């Protein structure tokens, strides 16, 4: 509590380059563990059309599966667009 | 039969002459400095992050055209 402080004031007095690398690199290190943007991050790099998309062959047991882009179905990037 | 007349300094004295360093302080507090550079950090950040989204929803719409153009 004290000795942390007293600690810490001489470092700032001394030392500030190192006291403030210190700071970032903890920020750096903690501070990703508590964003909510993180998980929008990975989307956005799951989103990301590479390579192309082959189509299935139809079998008639794929509810889930547009048989056309603007069908419905499959994954929307509605929310990409307001982010 | 005229005054002597020499190089003096002139009645009473001269003017006074400084000589006492002048170094002014002229300068505004640390907590002021570091505050507009985090603010403007935080601006250009904000601004940043903006962009950046804005230039990914555009490269996943090119690599579309691209995905349509292939067969
Ligand atoms: C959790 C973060 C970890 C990752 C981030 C770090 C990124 C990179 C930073 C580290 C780089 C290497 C650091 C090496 C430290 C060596 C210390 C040392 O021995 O130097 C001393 C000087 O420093 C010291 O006195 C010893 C350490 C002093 C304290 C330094 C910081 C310790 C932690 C304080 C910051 C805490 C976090 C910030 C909190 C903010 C406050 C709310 C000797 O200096 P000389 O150059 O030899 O002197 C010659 C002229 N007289």
């Amino acid at each position: 509590a004290g000795r942390i402080a007293s600690f810490l004031k001489n470092a700032w007095a001394k030392e500030p380059v190192l006291v403030a690398s210190f700071a970032i690199g903890g920020l750096a290190i903690i501070l990703p563990s508590l964003s909510p943007y993180t998980n929008y991050a990975i989307r956005i790099n799951r989103a990301t059309p590479y390579n192309y998309p082959v189509p299935l062959r139809d079998d008639g047991n794929m509810p889930d599966v547009p048989s056309h882009p603007q069908d419905p179905q499959g994954p929307s990037l509605e929310w990409l667009k307001n982010l | 039969a005229s005054k002597v007349k020499q190089d003096m300094p002139p009645p009473g004295g001269y003017g006074p002459i400084d000589y006492k360093r002048n170094l002014p302080r002229r300068g505004l507090s640390g907590y002021s400095m570091f505050a507009v550079g985090i603010g403007t950090l935080l601006f250009g950040y904000w601004s940043m992050m903006k962009w950046n989204r804005e230039r990914r929803r555009l490269q996943i719409e090119d690599f579309e055209a691209r995905i349509a153009l292939m067969p």
